[PDB]
């Protein structure tokens, strides 16, 4: 089963263009590359609980 | 008769062009007249209405920052015997054999895993995945953890 | 009383000045309005 | 030379069928027609076009009140109103009627059910001023016209017609062309003929299985529908006929299609059939249809359904005594 | 025009998306949905739903009577089989038994009750 | 302006019809060298070998055309002589080595060593040794493959190009 | 549109922002980008030169002009992306399950987990040129994997409705003041996007030597 | 779970399960056969 | 005189395969028994190439219409027989603007499969449903519906948007073909669309190659039809020995 | 391993197993249900304030008509729509690395996606599944046997290692006359 | 359970080869014939075209009703169902034991199904009545219509043995309302005919050539019916062309007459001078009229001549 459709996939053309989501992983870090802005370190007025 | 009954209650024909608002006032031709009602509004909502921040922006900075340029330098601090347990088990994690489960590259993330945890890695650990990884054949690699240490 | 009572009864306003009309249909917009909003 | 424009079509009756038609082509025109609504109400076009706008067109829709601007206005119109007697008032007996009052090339085409005689008038009055005159006559309820499921029977030029076929398939499945210049009319003629015999048929059946002691009506039709002999009005009337033979007394209830409608529709039958010399009796078992339907409109139940037949088949027999 | 404004295509201006028409497909058009016939194993209606009662609570041997033949066992989906007027369990027995044998699995299973 | 569909019209043509009008004046242009060359490929594949007076023959037989129907030699019903597989059957093997060097340059991002493509034109000639033979240190061959690379940068003055092509040239006539 | 008794009011800026009289380089900044703007732009301006075809004119202009002029805030050439499709992995099952993933809808996959899903840095995370972008994913209801159009990608964001009628960017001022200036990760990238048939076959590989042909 | 088919070896006892859990080795074939196309 | 009910030809399309079908059949059985050609979708036209190649063995289908069955979707436990002709699940398209696809080829350029491992349909095995067994759903949520109007309504695919849904259409499956005394399927590629490319010669013979298909297949449903009633069905056969 | 077994929820391998991705869903009437691919533990703790591992996304059951059609609209672009939010690296950290389990309807709801093959139970009522042959199989392997190299390298790519350099790549990167 | 077919005429030895098919030694079967010699020929070529259980032959209705428990009539005339049922010495309702179930197939009086009935339930046995509509060769090929009136329990019972030979069975209700269901079908079959005939006298008296059109118009219009889809390929020609003697059918004016000769005796009285029945007794009077004069055994298609005939007895009566 393998063999034949690799064979079969390797001669079609279609299914020969790439696919970013079975490629590869993109940022597989625990944390994300750039600042979103986030965390505020600040409270808020309705915000009794400071830290 | 159902449709019959059922007539536009619900709909109004849309605003011209160059209509007023409700309260009269306009823009572009009615100037210093026109009044700012968000005050009169409930100072909250329990729930976002159709028209809040809809039209909101962020600064440049965020979509023209570099990667990894926001990460502020702080140090982590932690107890002697955490040290020496984190550097025994990353020791042995560098060290675990490969082909049953592990591949030989998995030496090298678990160097670079104590990286990115703010962890110096010892003399011993680089050692250690240089011959792990020469045992396994992957010189290219042994070379990366050289690199590895010198950009240390 | 709405909440916006207000603002659309703001002396001078043009929702002001349009109540006034309907309700005195002849009066002189110049003099003819009331400052305050008792009745 | 022209310049390139969305074709007009215009919808004037806007009776129960009439504005089902509207609303398909509001619908379904995809901003290709600038729709035209005629109606004598300016208060019910208007209301047409509103509840057509806000559940949604995707054509503009304009109002109208008199002919000539339809006249004027319109490339194609469809014209579907209550009676001929109203058909003929639009189309040549008015003022401004349109085939009176037809620009070259224009396309007139009629869902109302008249006369063979009143069609034949039409299309070559229309013919005469150049335009062409389709004779259109549609069978199917207002909830077939909401699905887009009506019979058309077209006479009139096969070049016209075939033009007109994207617009008819609009607001109708079953789309004929029968020939030309009145073969509509004879074709609902017919089928008008057929549905009152079929009726009365059906009555006669669901009072024999109640007189015999069947009380199991749906499987009675599901027999009869898989059997030798099963009608679309048997199984359109069996529910009704049942419940309104089991308590005689029950009143019939009222439906767009109705007794006087069957007894108009066969006057254009009784005038346009041949042989007045011999007296014009050859169809016994039709005239017997005739005479039930027209005592159910003697009753005072002429605007009730026509399963109403069954309460009279008696009374129709008593009328032929009476002779 | 039959809005106050001859110069609007649509007097309420309503979004350019209640406008965009809706197209569809059917699962026919995917796959279709044929029918085993029936085998000396199970030769009738009758003898698949005795075969596929196993259980106490899922009296499928109860409904024979409730399908007129072995195609109309095997085309009527969950709805008409709830219509016809059986309990849920049966209903999802009968169900499962038939797609079983359309994937190849006759209903040929231990009978618990004892 | 929009007629009554009569019958079941498509909405869209081709996938990429509306996906050109989202690119920039450029980057038409940029596309369409190489979705041009790759139609005229396409065309001229069924009379490849097809001599001048062959060609007009093809023509003066195929004499039925309708109002706008097509003309017959832009994609031919003739049959071929030399029966191919794979995408040889489509296109010549210049615009077969033509085609991976697309896709090489699409996943690298821009300029790229020849190294990247040594090895997949080098398979394609092991794969197809009569058409390797037949076509290979051909000006015209070595020209038809390297009329990609100026869409790497549009722009760049003739030094640039030229000494980028260097490498490509090398291969292709070593 | 409006509704029966609702009274509708006036929005007179589109958004909370410092004003730009606040400081030196606001104002510098919006003096630049009015002077790189227009004051009236009409349908024959350069931003319409994308409309090419009459066709394209009549239906950007005719009706979803609404939506054709919200898909984007900013004025550009194109109001949209072009769509682009992707490779299906081979299933081995072959033929018994190459049924699957045909359906009557069509199934939308948007990307998220650290580093996607940010408002702030939405231009960046849908930007073609990105290599970490969101990795949208349309199946037609005929199975056909395909990238997301611009308009799909952008309705997982937060709404955004505003416009600019009169900034062209390509007309911005250069040459006076607007003169720009100037670890092996990158060799990675690139050995990542590199082709490796060479794997299975200094040992330069050169052309087919032809043996038949002698 | 496991399949107990109609016509494996019952167990005659009245003090528990009424049929065993062996099988025939045609269901043992079979079998096999299924646990194939799950293997792919 | 014929003992049939009926017979049906049901299709997706009624514009070319459907209509040469019906004047096929209607030929050989001289307008003795009833035939009913109707497609899913009516708004088409009879295709020219049909009526030319029609025209080319001697049966004019000019006068025939494009219908749809929707009529005879109420009545069809009365109809005896419920052709359907469809196109192959394996080249089947969405696309209405593309060649057909391959098929599976069993057992070089195709790869061809073992038959074992792929096995074909038993061709024992009957039809439920095909794409020729569906019907449409008209359907409409107006605003002015006080209970559509209000915000919390489901009767909606969008939200956040506007209230309702104006007329759209959904197909529903009509699984009576069985209820009908012969039900058969008959698999024929597209015809009445034309190639990106092909030119009018191509695009008819193509008409013509499925027309001869069409009078095979027309030939054999009328003696198995005959074995079933047991009247002679193939009152003209003039047809079959050219 | 109770004396008395929770009859209605019954597993396999005692609490709290191995992380599994189950589609869940929320007690709500089916008009307004949607799910959510969670990963959790094969014995679902409802005694922690951790409830789940990971958060793998969000599925809309019910479809949404396209309205983007006419952003460039492309073939059948106005078919209904079936929402659904993935974390394709996070699925692919806990499918890979952690050997985690997938239920049926996720694995159905990913093969949509091109991130999994179809299920093992999205099966056509159509073709019967195969029937195998030893003699078959080894005659077919024997025909069209890969190589040992060639078998072993495509492992190593797929498997061990896909960035390695090339004899250029390796000259680059070495070091230079100065050697300093 | 032993099931026993008696009636063997023309219809019912399909039955039995039917019920010996499908049979796969599940039941018993049982076969009963006037004569010896005919039943022992249709055990003989069952057997030899396969016969899946042993099959045993009568002669005497004694022992069919002492040995079976279902027994099957499928019989020629009314005469002959009385005369097996009720009126035999050895009668099998008469004789029937106090549980066995006993249907009648053959066409018989809605008051001969009520003394069946009445004496079954007399005797404690249960008799429902299944009147089968259809041809010969439908029952070769198993498809039937079988309205059975009688117990539900019993119906229920004996589901399973209609399949072997029957497609569309039907209850139609308690005390014998199969004799009913058929009836009323005749005569809706007979006034469908007669309306088809007129509708197309009159499109051709209108003028309409195209009748290949008109067909289709009519069926999907209302009062579309399969009487009207099959007789209009032959009206269409028999109008225009008169001369043409109607072709014989299967299906015979003289058959539909016999047919609703029970209507007759079935309907509650005839004395009050008058017809409830307008169209019904229309559509009687041209197929009496067609009989009458030499065109009995002919298609159903000839009503077009004979309905004017059918206003002469109108006029007269």
């Amino acid at each position: 089963f393998r063999d034949v459709e690799e064979r079969r996939h390797s001669r079609d053309v279609v299914n020969e263009l790439p696919n970013p989501w079975y490629d590869y992983v993109a940022h597989a870090l625990p944390f994300p590359d750039r600042d979103a802005g986030y965390p505020d370190e600040y409270g808020d007025l309705g915000q009794w609980r400071a830290p | 008769k159902v449709d019959s009954f059922h007539a536009n209650t619900q709909y109004q024909h849309a605003w011209p062009l160059l209509s007023h608002d409700d309260l009269g006032n306009s823009d572009q031709s009615n100037n210093t007249k026109n009044i700012m009602y968000s005050m009169y509004m409930p100072k909250r909502n329990k729930g976002t209405a159709p028209w809040f921040r809809g039209a909101d922006t962020y600064s440049v900075k965020y979509c023209e920052q570099g990667r990894y340029e926001y990460q502020r330098y702080l140090m982590i601090n932690r107890f002697p015997s955490e040290y020496k347990k984190h550097f025994l088990s990353f020791l042995s994690n560098i060290r675990m054999s490969s082909g049953s489960a592990t591949i030989p590259q998995e030496a090298l993330h678990w160097l670079l895993r104590m990286i990115v945890d703010n962890f110096n890695p010892q003399h011993v650990h680089y050692i250690a995945a240089m011959k792990t990884l020469q045992s396994a054949g992957e010189l290219d690699m042994a070379r990366d953890v050289w690199k590895i240490m010198e950009r240390q | 009383v709405p909440r916006i009572y207000y603002a659309w009864m703001r002396p001078g306003s043009f929702t002001r000045r349009r109540f006034e009309k309907m309700r005195n249909p002849f009066v002189d917009l110049e003099t003819g309005t009331s400052l305050y909003f008792r009745d | 030379s022209a310049i390139k424009r969305s074709l007009n079509v215009g919808v004037v009756g806007m009776g129960n069928m009439g504005v089902p038609i509207a609303r398909n082509l509001g619908f379904k025109a995809r901003s290709a027609m600038y729709l035209q609504i005629h109606s004598r109400a300016l208060s019910k076009a208007k209301r047409v076009c509103d509840d057509l706008s806000v559940d949604g067109a995707t054509c503009a829709m304009r109002i109208h009140d008199r002919y000539s601007t339809m006249t004027k206005w319109c490339d194609v119109i469809v014209l579907a109103l209550a009676d001929v007697k109203a058909s003929r008032h639009a189309l040549l007996e008015d003022n401004e009627s349109l085939i009176m009052n037809a620009r070259k090339g224009q396309i007139i085409v009629d869902h109302t059910t008249v006369d063979a005689e009143t069609s034949r008038e039409c299309a070559h009055e229309a013919a005469r001023r150049g335009a062409y005159f389709l004779d259109a006559p549609m069978s199917g309820s207002p909830r077939a016209c909401f699905n887009g499921q009506l019979l058309l029977m077209v006479g009139g030029d096969a070049e016209t017609f075939q033009k007109m076929l994207p617009i008819f398939h609009m607001y109708a499945d079953n789309v004929f062309h029968m020939g030309e210049s009145g073969s509509g009319t004879a074709a609902k003629m017919i089928s008008q003929a057929l549905v009152a015999s079929h009726n009365a048929a059906a009555a006669e059946a669901l009072s024999m299985a109640h007189a015999l002691g069947i009380e199991d009506q749906s499987k009675l039709v599901q027999v009869l529908d898989a059997s030798w002999g099963s009608s679309t009005m048997l199984r359109r009337n069996a529910p009704l006929l049942q419940d309104l033979i089991r308590n005689p007394d029950k009143t019939p209830p009222t439906s767009a299609v109705s007794v006087d409608r069957l007894l108009s529709d066969l006057a254009h039958l009784d005038a346009s059939l041949p042989k007045r010399g011999g007296e014009d009796e050859p169809f016994p078992v039709f005239d017997a249809a005739l005479r039930s339907l027209a005592a159910a409109s003697d009753a005072g139940m002429g605007d009730r359904d026509l399963a109403s037949v069954v309460h009279y088949i008696e009374a129709g027999e008593a009328e032929l005594r009476n002779r | 025009t039959y809005g106050p404004h001859k110069s609007y295509k649509y007097t309420y201006m309503p979004d350019p998306r209640k406008l965009a028409p809706i197209e569809t497909t059917q699962r026919s058009e995917i796959v279709p949905q044929s029918i085993r016939p029936p085998t000396s194993y199970v030769p009738n209606h009758e003898t698949f739903l005795e075969r596929a009662d196993i259980h106490r609570l899922r009296p499928t041997s109860d409904f024979k009577a409730s399908f007129k033949d072995w195609n109309d066992l095997f085309t009527c989906d969950k709805r008409q089989l709830r219509v016809r007027g059986i309990p849920r369990m049966t209903r999802d027995a009968i169900r499962t038994a038939v797609q079983a044998f359309q994937n190849g699995n006759p209903p040929e299973r231990f009978d618990t009750k004892e | 302006v929009a007629k009554l569909q009569h019958n079941p019209a498509p909405t869209t043509l081709n996938f990429y019809e509306k996906s050109f009008q989202q690119l920039s004046d450029v980057q038409q242009r940029q596309t369409g060298l190489l979705i041009g060359a790759a139609v005229g490929d396409a065309a001229a594949r069924a009379l490849d070998g097809y001599t001048a007076e062959e060609v007009a023959a093809v023509a003066a037989e195929s004499g039925s055309l309708q109002d706008e129907d097509e003309d017959p030699v832009v994609f031919a019903s003739v049959t071929p002589r030399e029966h191919k597989s794979g995408l040889l059957r489509h296109h010549s093997y210049t615009f077969y080595l033509f085609s991976q060097l697309l896709r090489v340059m699409a996943t690298s991002r821009g300029d790229f060593p020849v190294q990247y493509v040594k090895n997949e034109w080098v398979a394609t000639a092991r794969a197809h040794p009569d058409c390797f033979v037949r076509e290979h240190a051909s000006l015209l061959h070595v020209l038809c493959i390297t009329m990609q690379l100026p869409v790497i940068y549009p722009w760049a003055d003739d030094s640039t190009l030229r000494e980028y092509a260097s490498d490509f040239l090398e291969f292709l006539t070593e | 549109a409006r509704k029966h008794g609702l009274f509708y009011g006036k929005m007179r800026f589109a958004e909370q922002k410092i004003t730009f009289y606040s400081d030196r380089f606001l104002f510098r900044d919006l003096v630049n980008r009015r002077e790189a703007s227009y004051a009236n732009v009409w349908e024959m301006d350069d931003p319409y030169r994308f409309l090419q075809t009459e066709q394209d004119y009549e239906d950007y202009w005719g009706d979803n002009y609404d939506v054709y002029r919200r898909m984007f805030p900013e004025m550009i050439g194109r109001t949209g992306e072009p769509v682009q499709q992707y490779g299906q992995m081979p299933i081995w099952a072959g033929p018994h399950r190459q049924h699957a993933n045909k359906s009557e809808h069509n199934w939308m996959f948007a990307e998220i987990g650290v580093n996607v899903g940010h408002e702030a840095l939405k231009k960046l995370e849908l930007d073609p040129t990105n290599e970490k972008r969101r990795r949208f994913v349309i199946r037609q209801p005929d199975g056909t994997l395909r990238s997301a159009k611009m308009s799909e990608m952008r309705a997982w964001y937060w709404k955004e409705e505003w416009a600019d009628f009169r900034f062209w960017a390509p007309q911005m001022e250069w040459g006076i003041e607007n003169t720009p200036s100037q670890a092996d990760f990158r060799k990675q990238r690139r050995i990542q996007s590199r082709p490796v048939k060479w794997f299975y076959e200094e040992r330069e590989v050169r052309w087919p030597d032809v043996i038949n042909a002698a | 779970r496991q399949i107990r088919p109609y016509y494996n070896l019952p167990s005659k006892s009245e003090h528990g399960r009424k049929m065993t859990g062996f099988l025939t080795p045609y269901r043992h074939w079979m079998w096999k056969q299924n646990e194939l196309w799950r293997n792919v | 005189s014929t003992s049939s009910r009926g017979i049906l030809i049901a299709g997706l399309t009624n514009r070319a395969r459907t209509q040469m079908a019906e004047g096929i059949l209607r030929r050989l059985t001289a307008g003795t028994i009833f035939i009913k050609s109707g497609g899913v979708h009516h708004e088409s036209t009879i295709h020219p190439l049909a009526v030319k190649v029609m025209k080319d063995i001697g049966i004019d289908i000019s006068k025939q219409s494009v219908t749809s069955l929707e009529a005879a979707r109420r009545q069809q436990n009365t109809y005896d027989v419920y052709i359907s002709i469809d196109c192959s699940y394996e080249r089947r398209t969405l696309d209405k603007s593309q060649p057909p696809r391959a098929e599976v080829r069993r057992r070089d350029d195709p790869v061809r499969y073992d038959p074992l491992l792929v096995p074909r349909t038993p061709s024992h095995w009957s039809v439920g449903v095909d794409a020729t067994d569906v019907r449409r759903r008209w359907q409409i949520w107006s605003p002015r519906d006080p209970s559509i109007f209000h915000e919390t309504s489901t009767r909606k695919f969008q939200d956040h948007l506007y209230e309702g849904e104006p007329l759209f259409m959904q197909l529903r499956q009509c699984p009576w073909r069985t209820q009908a005394k012969v039900s058969e399927r008959w698999e024929m590629d597209e015809v009445a669309i034309r190639y990106p490319v092909e030119r009018h010669s191509a695009h008819e013979l193509r008409f013509v190659q499925a027309r001869e298909q069409l009078l095979q297949r027309s030939f054999d449903l009328l003696t198995k039809l005959e074995k079933h009633y047991g009247e002679r069905l193939l009152l003209d056969r003039a047809l079959l020995e050219e | 391993a109770r004396a008395v077994i929770k009859r209605r929820s019954p597993q396999l391998w005692g609490a709290p197993g191995a992380p599994i991705i189950r589609m869940r869903g929320h007690h709500v009437v089916w008009k307004f249900q949607s799910y959510d691919l969670v990963v959790e533990h094969t014995h679902k703790r409802r005694n922690s304030d951790i409830r789940l591992l990971h958060y793998l996304g969000k599925h809309c059951p019910h479809p949404q008509k396209s309205l983007w059609s006419p952003d460039t609209p492309v073939a059948q672009d106005r078919h209904l729509f079936m929402l659904t939010t993935v974390d394709i690296d996070a699925f692919k950290y806990w499918f890979g690395v952690k050997r985690c389990r997938l239920s049926m309807k996720p694995w159905a709801l990913l093969a949509k996606a091109g991130l999994l093959p179809p299920s093992l139970t999205q099966n056509s009522k159509i073709m019967p599944k195969p029937l195998f042959d030893k003699e078959s199989l080894m005659r077919y392997y024997l025909a069209n046997r890969k190589d040992e190299d060639v078998m072993a390298r495509e492992k190593y790519l797929n498997y061990e290692n896909s960035m390695v350099k090339t004899e250029e790549e390796r000259a680059a990167e070495r070091p230079v006359a100065p050697y300093l």
